[PDB]
């Protein structure tokens, strides 16, 4: 979804399971057309995706399993 | 580029220079010195030798580690206080204000650091509902006690925490229903350089979490 | 005109900042009485302010967009009243007070004469060193001290 | 601090007989006390300078502060 | 009694002057190193270790009084030249509200002019100058000064008086001084400080009331300008003038002598609270005030036993026999010794003495807001903010004192041969309960007071504002305190426990808001000296806070007074004294063991202690009780606005800012700190840029302070060494060897350092807020 | 060697009040200035 | 008369806190010091 508009729609860290939120935290971090309360992205991790050439979840999960797999194999 | 970068640059110049009289200060004295010649049978990290000769304190290679700590972390506050300045007058249209501020200090505390807190310290309030910044408003403050509460550690050294942990010994061995509940490890003081360490890891926590929550909070806050 | 600087003459911005004064010192002047220690006063910051912003002009000093003298540091003679001038007038004076205070050194050493001072002996200390490279440039030609 | 670890640990003034490193151990109050000097300098001057200009501008007056550009590194 | 005195111990000389460090003996030795010099410095007063003869002692004790009640007077006589030369006090006595007092102008010289404020600017003064806040003008128009020359010639007498306690310190000290035994008789010092010194001095203040101030008063609030009577209204000759300002009596000080004191019932009245004209006490009130304490004071100076050649004279109470008489069976024998520990030992009796002129000055703090005295004055709001800052800062100092001076008694002056099974003693065979107890309750107090800070600073992030300790939330109520201000407000009238009040203690205890006239530009009445003070959540958080600091301050110094001698750690720590910096790296490390380095922490939680306190009071008076009544139906607009509280369920409730914001941290960072700070930090280019130049200033001494505060002395040492080898490798060699400073002295320059920059920084603030609104 | 003068803080503090009242004068004297003017 | 102390070498003292015969009954029959009693039941009546 960040690539169909990169320029407004801010990239996303992780999603938050916080029992102690009350009802304003949750609206707060919840974006416009989000299901839930989020980390909004200040890593630059998504910009680095884009111009190493990521444009699918699917290649950042085979990703997460590459890299389990190598520590796996250094450990 | 102007003079208040030619100011700060040498604010900066100041920070690693100092940063580094303090190492290469105690690299070289750390084998011998004239108040302490056979220093480096004594190891790294060690408290003293005690109060004569003047008095030892901070004698020891790691604690000019320690305290370049300090002058390290003022000096890196200097270098993104500039950044984070000079970026945030591009970025609001309003780079006079930088080049007109940038040279004397209200304007680092003011046009900088009263005027980029705003939305920061309104991340959450009585009267406003809370937003996104509420977190970093809540690590600022986090990180204010957590750099002062290494302000204990740093200042208030150890035989006072030995004596009053003996009371508190005292305490436990004759309050009933609590004296046939007995500690292991005998309760001390920490140590003297665990004290120094102790006051420095809350002092680092603190600055980092600090700035970290001022610099997102602040540029994130814009709009 | 260098970077980020152009010089007084053609600052439209010191322009602005010289009238801003001179125009509000004029009706402060203009609402008060003036025989009573205030107006004279401002008068004379009147005067002193139109030969201050009269001698940045005709200096070069320099200012471009915030209209404020900017100095330039190169060693330049055209700026040479930025860093040279008072560059000279410093190690006079500050090798005047180290010439002197070291002077008073070699000449008392004793513990009594730095806390209760000689001025017999602090005073023509102080007039050598109104004259210290005559004294101190051939004793760095000569050496001072054999110490590891 | 591994160098300062290295020197009370692991050097040895034997094996380096007059290298390099054992110099730098037999003047180093003169590294010390330069580095020192560099401090003082650059602590004097710029918080002086800096001090000078609050000064004037609490005083009224922007166009007396102190002010250099850089020329060294604007070249 | 009979005065012994003896003739001429020291022939007065100049020899001593050039030989500096005469009194101790290390230091007669001469300079060696520079810690002499801070030696010279720290020795000076410490007339212990100088001699070790105690009636030497207390000479030099006594000139010293002499010698600092003549500063005090230099002091006094500067401020009176300062309202005597260059002052606006003749039209400020014509305009007190509309007009801000003024004694002080900056010469026209590097541009420091802006500073130089047009709000001061009238006749006479017609500079502008730097706007006081020690309320001195209130003072001065309290008491009945109206002209500028008779402050010249009590500036010209607090001169003379300087003189006269020099004199007589140098007379009582080398001329003709007292023996030990005149010291000793307090019974007589105690009689004749009551009866005499406290006792004839309220005495003849309200003869001054009486005589000058209340008419003089009255002749200023009745509406005529400064044109004055200040000698034809006085003495016997124009007694009738006594008749023409309010009735005096029927005739003369003939229905004093008579016994019919009710027709003095004018002038010494009991009517109660505050006045609505002026804002401040009756000055009748005051009078009558100052005359029964006077004599309650004469009364309390007749009390202890003096023997002596009066006949008849000699019956009362010896206060050995007083103190030997209280013995208890939980307190063994009770106060036996306690009357030789405080007629041997001076610091015992400087202990208790700091205590109570600490707590004094606090209570003084307190009750100079709570009724106003001086005319006109808690509408000058930088003058309220200033005295009742400046008197908690006295405070907390004399008090850090008190704990001080009992803990250098313990080391120095306790004898085990007096104090055996006395109150003293015992309570240093238990001192592990006492401290381990008040460590408990410290505890106790900061978990339930802070953490419900930090809760609240949680709940509010969280989106929580129902979960808040707060006045919309979980309720604390301080029903005790609210009790006690209902049981005050309530106690005038008819009917009640004080049945013949008009009006009350202080309207802060819950009766009606009053204001008074003043200009402010071109504006109405508007100005509330003072309003009512509710209580609510906020105050039962910070006055834990409070507690709590006052109870870490006393478990520092206390534990500082109790293991001053021995502990279980160190049985000989009175062999090593009062100020040491450690006992060595052994027994796990030793650093600030000593009973001076329990005062040099008590200092910072003293800081603690009066910082949080002045920041309830700036933020309680700012928010609740300071402000403005509007033009339209003269409702009441505080200095901050109100805060509309959301609620958690959509609406909104309406609270003031202290009961809104200052529930959490968060509110006090940015409501108070962030918010008030904005006139300090844009005061540059006008009169209060200087205390933006103090308010960073003060932020450069307390961050140089840490300097000394997390370092110590060995890095500076070999550092030092480095600096001394590049001094001789140029023939630059002091015979005074170069020293770093020494673990208690880099302690003690530590704590000043960070005492200076963080008060002058709160004091900056204050006053650079409170001249702007 | 004179009384009560030649001591260190009463040479030193008059020294430092002696500089900073002719450097006040010579700031009066070349009315504050910032630089040297060499036209 | 209050306050003894029994054994004055041993840091403690003997106080109508301490030594009062009915808080001796409450504090030595309180469930962890009640004599008779296996540890479990002890736990189980502090528990409940
Ligand atoms: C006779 C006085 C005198 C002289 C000739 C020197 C000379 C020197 N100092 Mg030293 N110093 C002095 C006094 C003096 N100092 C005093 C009083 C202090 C304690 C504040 C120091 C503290 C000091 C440090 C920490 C360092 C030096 C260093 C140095 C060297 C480098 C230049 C510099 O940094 O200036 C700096 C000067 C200061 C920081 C002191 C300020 C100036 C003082 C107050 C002047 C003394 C006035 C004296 C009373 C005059 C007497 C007059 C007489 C006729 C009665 C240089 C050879 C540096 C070095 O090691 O270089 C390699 C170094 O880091 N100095
Ligand atoms: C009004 C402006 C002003 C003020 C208030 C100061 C103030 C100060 N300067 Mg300074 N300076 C200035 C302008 C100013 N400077 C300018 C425009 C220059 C450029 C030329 C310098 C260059 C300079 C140097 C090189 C040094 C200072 C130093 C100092 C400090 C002590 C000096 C002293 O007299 O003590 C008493 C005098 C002595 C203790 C001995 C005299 C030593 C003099 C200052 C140096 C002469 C040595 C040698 C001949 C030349 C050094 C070689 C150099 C080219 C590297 C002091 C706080 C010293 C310092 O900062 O410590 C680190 C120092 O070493 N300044
Ligand atoms: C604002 C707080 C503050 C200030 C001013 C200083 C200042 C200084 N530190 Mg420092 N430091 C601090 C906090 C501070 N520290 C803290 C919290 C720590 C951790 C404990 C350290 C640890 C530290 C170490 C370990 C060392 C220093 C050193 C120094 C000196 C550095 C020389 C210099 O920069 O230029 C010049 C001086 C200044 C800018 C100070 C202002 C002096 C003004 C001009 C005097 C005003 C005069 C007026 C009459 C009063 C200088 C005096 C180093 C040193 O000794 O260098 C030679 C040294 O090794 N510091
Ligand atoms: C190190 C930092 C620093 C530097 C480089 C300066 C530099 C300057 N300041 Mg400044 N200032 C500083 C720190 C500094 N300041 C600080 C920390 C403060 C706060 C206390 C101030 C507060 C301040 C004010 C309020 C003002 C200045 C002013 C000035 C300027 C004029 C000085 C002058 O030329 O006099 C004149 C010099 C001469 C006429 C040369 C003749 C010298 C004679 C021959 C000897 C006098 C020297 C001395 C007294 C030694 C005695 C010698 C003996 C033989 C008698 C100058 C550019 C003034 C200004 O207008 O700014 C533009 C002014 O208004 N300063
Ligand atoms: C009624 C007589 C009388 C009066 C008016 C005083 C007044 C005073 N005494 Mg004194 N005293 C007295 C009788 C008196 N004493 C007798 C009879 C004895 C011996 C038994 C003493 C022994 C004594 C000692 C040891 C000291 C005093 C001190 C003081 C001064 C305290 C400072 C003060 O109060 O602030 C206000 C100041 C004024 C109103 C002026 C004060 C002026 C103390 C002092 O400061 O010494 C000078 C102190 O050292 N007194
Ligand atoms: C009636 C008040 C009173 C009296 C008579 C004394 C008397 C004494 N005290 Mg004491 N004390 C007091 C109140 C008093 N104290 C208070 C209110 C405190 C809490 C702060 C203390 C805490 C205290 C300690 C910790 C110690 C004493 C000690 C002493 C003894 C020697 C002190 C000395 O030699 O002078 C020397 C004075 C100095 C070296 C001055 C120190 C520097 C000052 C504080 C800085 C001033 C800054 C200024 C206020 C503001 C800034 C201005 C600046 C910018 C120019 C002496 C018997 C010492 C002792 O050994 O007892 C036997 C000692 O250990 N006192
Ligand atoms: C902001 C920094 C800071 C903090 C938090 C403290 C805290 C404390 N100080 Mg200290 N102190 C400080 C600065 C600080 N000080 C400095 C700078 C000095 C140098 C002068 C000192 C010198 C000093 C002395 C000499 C003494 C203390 C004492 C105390 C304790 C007082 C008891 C109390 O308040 O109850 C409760 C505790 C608090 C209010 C701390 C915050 C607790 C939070 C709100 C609760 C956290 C919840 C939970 C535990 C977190 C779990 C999370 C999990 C992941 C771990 C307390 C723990 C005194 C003491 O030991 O008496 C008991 C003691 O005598 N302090
Ligand atoms: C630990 C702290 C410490 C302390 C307290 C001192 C203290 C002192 N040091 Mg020092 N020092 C230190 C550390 C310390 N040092 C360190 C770490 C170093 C580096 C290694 C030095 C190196 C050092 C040197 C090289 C010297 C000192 C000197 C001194 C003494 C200065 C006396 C003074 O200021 O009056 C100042 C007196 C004058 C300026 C005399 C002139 C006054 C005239 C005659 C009066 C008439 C003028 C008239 C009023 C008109 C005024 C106008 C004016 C412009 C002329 C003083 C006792 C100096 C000394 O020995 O005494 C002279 C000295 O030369 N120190
Ligand atoms: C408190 C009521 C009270 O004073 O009780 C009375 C008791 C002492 O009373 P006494 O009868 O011993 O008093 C006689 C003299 O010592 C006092 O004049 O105080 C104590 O128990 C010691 C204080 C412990 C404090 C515990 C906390
Ligand atoms: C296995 C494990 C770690 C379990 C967790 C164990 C559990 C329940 C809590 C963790 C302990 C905690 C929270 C505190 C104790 C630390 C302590 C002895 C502090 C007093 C002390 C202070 C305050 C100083 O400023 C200071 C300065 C210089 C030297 C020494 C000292 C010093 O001694
Ligand atoms: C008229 C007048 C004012 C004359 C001034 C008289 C003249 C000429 C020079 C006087 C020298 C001066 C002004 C200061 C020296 C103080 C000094 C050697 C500090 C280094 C040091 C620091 C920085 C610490 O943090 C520290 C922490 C814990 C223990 C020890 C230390 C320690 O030692």
């Amino acid at each position: 979804q960040w690539l169909t508009d990169p320029t407004k729609v801010k990239p996303i860290a992780h999603a938050i399971f916080d029992p102690h939120f009350g009802p304003g935290a949750v609206k707060a971090f919840t974006p416009e057309g989000g299901s839930g309360p989020v980390n909004i992205m200040y890593s630059g991790l998504y910009y680095f995706w884009y111009t190493i050439g990521i444009r699918h979840n699917s290649e950042l999960y085979e990703g997460a399993i590459f890299l389990i797999l190598l520590a796996a194999l250094f450990l | 580029i102007g003079p208040g970068d030619f100011l700060v640059h040498h604010a900066i110049a100041l920070g690693i220079h100092t940063t580094v009289l303090i190492l290469v200060k105690g690299a070289l004295d750390a084998r011998g010195t004239k108040l302490m010649p056979d220093k480096k049978d004594f190891g790294y990290a060690f408290p003293c030798d005690g109060p004569g000769r003047g008095g030892t304190c901070d004698i020891s290679a790691w604690d000019a580690f320690y305290l370049s700590m300090f002058w390290m972390l003022n000096t890196l506050g200097w270098i993104t206080f500039y950044w984070h300045w000079k970026h945030l007058a591009i970025w609001t249209d309003n780079v006079a204000s930088f080049n007109t501020n940038s040279v004397y200090l209200m304007g680092w505390l003011r046009d900088y650091l009263w005027a980029y807190s705003s939305p920061l310290i309104n991340g959450y309030g009585p009267s406003a509902a809370v937003n996104n910044l509420s977190v970093w408003s809540w690590m600022f403050l986090f990180g204010h006690l957590v750099w002062a509460t290494g302000f204990m550690f740093l200042i208030s050294w150890r035989g006072y925490w030995q004596e009053l942990i003996e009371t508190l010994v005292w305490a436990h061995e004759r309050t009933p229903l609590a004296n046939l509940v007995r500690w292991k490890d005998k309760p001390v003081a920490m140590s003297i350089v665990q004290g120094r360490l102790i006051g420095l890891a809350h002092f680092t926590v603190g600055y980092i979490l600090t700035y970290a929550a001022f610099v997102i909070a602040s540029t994130a806050g814009l709009s | 005109p260098l970077g980020n600087t152009i010089p007084c003459s053609e600052s439209q911005a010191f322009k602005d900042l010289k009238d801003a004064r001179i125009n509000g010192l004029k009706e402060k002047i203009a609402a008060t009485d003036p025989a009573t220690q205030y107006a004279k006063d401002l008068t004379a910051s009147m005067e002193l302010w139109e030969y201050r912003y009269a001698n940045y002009e005709k200096n070069a000093s320099c200012d471009k967009d915030s209209g404020q003298p900017h100095l330039i540091v190169d060693g330049r003679l055209s700026h040479a009243g930025d860093f040279i001038i008072p560059s000279i007038l410093f190690l006079w004076l500050a090798g005047a007070l180290g010439w002197a205070g070291r002077d008073y050194l070699l000449k008392t050493q004793n513990a009594m004469d730095e806390i209760l001072i000689d001025f017999s002996k602090a005073v023509p200390s102080l007039v050598l060193g109104l004259a210290w490279p005559l004294f101190a440039i051939p004793q760095i030609l000569s050496g001072a001290i054999r110490d590891n | 601090a591994h160098a300062a670890i290295f020197w009370v640990r692991d050097y040895d003034p034997e094996a380096n007989k007059d290298n390099v490193l054992a110099r730098v151990l037999a003047h180093k109050e003169a590294i010390i006390s330069h580095l020192s000097w560099v401090s003082l300098f650059l602590g004097f001057h710029t918080l002086g300078l800096y001090v000078h200009n609050d000064v004037m501008q609490a005083f009224g007056r922007p166009e007396d502060q102190i002010l250099i550009e850089p020329v060294f590194a604007q070249w | 009694t009979r005065a012994t005195v003896d003739n001429n111990p020291v022939p007065t000389s100049i020899e001593k002057w050039g030989k500096p460090g005469w009194f101790e003996r290390s230091l007669a030795r001469g300079p060696k190193t520079t810690t002499w010099i801070w030696d010279l410095h720290a020795l000076a007063h410490d007339f212990e270790v100088q001699t070790s003869d105690r009636e030497d002692i207390a000479r030099k004790i006594f000139a010293a009084h002499f010698g600092h009640l003549g500063i005090v007077f230099i002091w006094a006589s500067i401020f009176f030249f300062y309202g005597a030369l260059s002052s606006n006090y003749a039209s400020w006595i014509d305009n007190p509200t509309g007009l801000r007092p003024s004694a002080q102008f900056a010469i026209p010289v590097f541009g420091q002019e802006v500073l130089n404020d047009p709000a001061t600017a009238a006749k006479g003064f017609e500079q502008g100058g730097i706007v006081m806040t020690s309320g001195l003008f209130h003072l001065w128009r309290a008491v009945g000064y109206t002209n500028q020359t008779q402050l010249l010639a009590t500036a010209v007498g607090a001169l003379v008086a300087a003189g006269l306690m020099f004199f007589g310190g140098w007379f009582h000290y080398h001329v003709r001084a007292p023996k030990l035994e005149w010291f000793q008789n307090v019974e007589s010092m105690l009689n004749h400080h009551l009866a005499g010194l406290l006792g004839l001095g309220s005495l003849a203040w309200t003869g001054h009331l009486i005589h000058v101030a209340l008419p003089v008063n009255q002749m200023l609030d009745k509406g005529m300008k400064a044109a004055d009577i200040p000698l034809p209204h006085e003495y016997a000759f124009s007694t009738e003038a006594m008749g023409n300002f309010f009735p005096s009596f029927k005739q003369g000080l003939l229905p004093f002598f008579t016994g019919n004191w009710a027709v003095y019932s004018d002038f010494l009245t009991f009517k109660g609270g505050l006045n609505p004209q002026t804002g401040s006490l009756w000055m009748t009130d005051i009078a009558h005030h100052h005359l029964a304490i006077a004599v309650m004071f004469i009364i309390a100076g007749h009390m202890y036993r003096t023997n002596g050649p009066w006949n008849p004279l000699g019956l009362g109470h010896s206060i050995k026999e007083i103190l030997e008489a209280h013995k208890g069976p939980f307190t063994g024998e009770g106060h036996k010794g306690l009357y030789e520990v405080l007629t041997t030992s001076w610091h015992a009796q400087l202990a208790i003495n700091l205590a109570m002129v600490g707590s004094l000055s606090i209570i003084v703090a307190h009750h100079m807001y709570a009724m106003n005295p001086y005319p006109y004055m808690g509408i000058d709001y930088p003058t309220q903010i200033s005295l009742f800052t400046h008197h908690m800062w006295i405070g907390g100092f004399l008090i850090v004192g008190a704990g001080a001076h009992a803990a250098i008694f313990m080391v120095r002056d306790y004898d085990p041969a007096v104090n055996q099974n006395n109150l003293l003693d015992r309570v240093l065979r238990h001192r592990d309960a006492i401290i381990s107890h008040l460590n408990w309750v410290c505890l106790f107090l900061g978990f339930h007071s802070f953490g419900l800070y930090v809760h609240n600073d949680t709940m509010q992030a969280l989106g929580r504002p129902g979960d808040m300790f707060a006045d919309w939330g979980i309720q604390l109520q301080p029903v005790f305190a609210q009790w006690i201000q209902s049981v005050n407000a309530a106690a005038f009238g008819p009917n009640s426990t004080a049945p013949w009040v008009s009006a009350a203690t202080s309207p802060v205890w819950g009766g009606n808001v009053l204001a008074l006239p003043a200009t402010v530009a071109g504006e109405v009445v508007q100005k509330i000296s003072i309003a009512p003070v509710p209580l609510g959540t906020a105050d039962f958080m910070i006055h834990h806070i409070h507690a709590l600091t006052i109870h870490v301050t006393i478990l520092i110094l206390l534990k500082g007074v109790l293991f001053a001698r021995s502990s279980r750690l160190i049985p000989d720590k009175a062999n090593l004294g009062f100020r040491f910096p450690c006992d060595g790296p052994g027994r796990g490390g030793t650093c600030q063991s000593s009973a001076w380095d329990h005062v040099f922490l008590g200092l910072f939680w003293m800081y603690n202690c009066i910082s949080i306190v002045i920041f309830h009071f700036s933020w309680k008076m700012q928010s609740d009780v300071y402000g403005t009544l509007n033009a339209t139906t003269k409702a009441v607009e505080h200095i901050v606005p109100s805060t509309d509280v959301l609620l958690g369920n959509g609406t909104t409730q309406a609270f003031t800012q202290f009961a809104a914001s200052s529930v959490n941290i968060n509110g006090w960072l940015r409501d108070f700190l962030w918010a008030q700070a904005a006139p300090v930090i844009n005061s540059y280019g006008g009169p209060s840029a200087a205390y933006g130049l103090f308010f960073l200033g003060a932020h450069f001494v307390w961050a140089f302070s840490l300097m000394f505060l997390f370092s110590g002395r060995g890095y500076w040492q070999e550092l030092i060494e480095s600096i001394v080898w590049a001094h001789n490798k140029l023939k630059i060699v002091p015979t005074i060897q170069p020293r770093a400073l020494s673990i208690t002295q880099g302690r003690a320059v530590g704590v000043a350092h960070y005492l200076l920059g963080g008060i002058v920084t709160t004091w900056a603030f204050f006053i650079a807020r409170f001249l702007a609104i | 060697k004179i009384p009560f003068l030649s001591l260190a803080p009463i040479s030193g503090a008059l020294f430092i009040i002696g500089s900073v009242v002719v450097l006040a004068l010579a700031n009066i004297y070349a009315k504050y200035p910032l630089l040297h003017p060499l036209v | 008369g209050m306050v003894s102390t029994d054994d004055f070498q041993v840091g403690t003292l003997l106080t109508p806190v301490n030594n009062s015969p009915f808080i001796k009954f409450f504090i030595n029959n309180l469930p962890i010091n009640r004599p008779g009693l296996d540890p479990f039941f002890r736990g189980l009546e502090v528990g409940m």
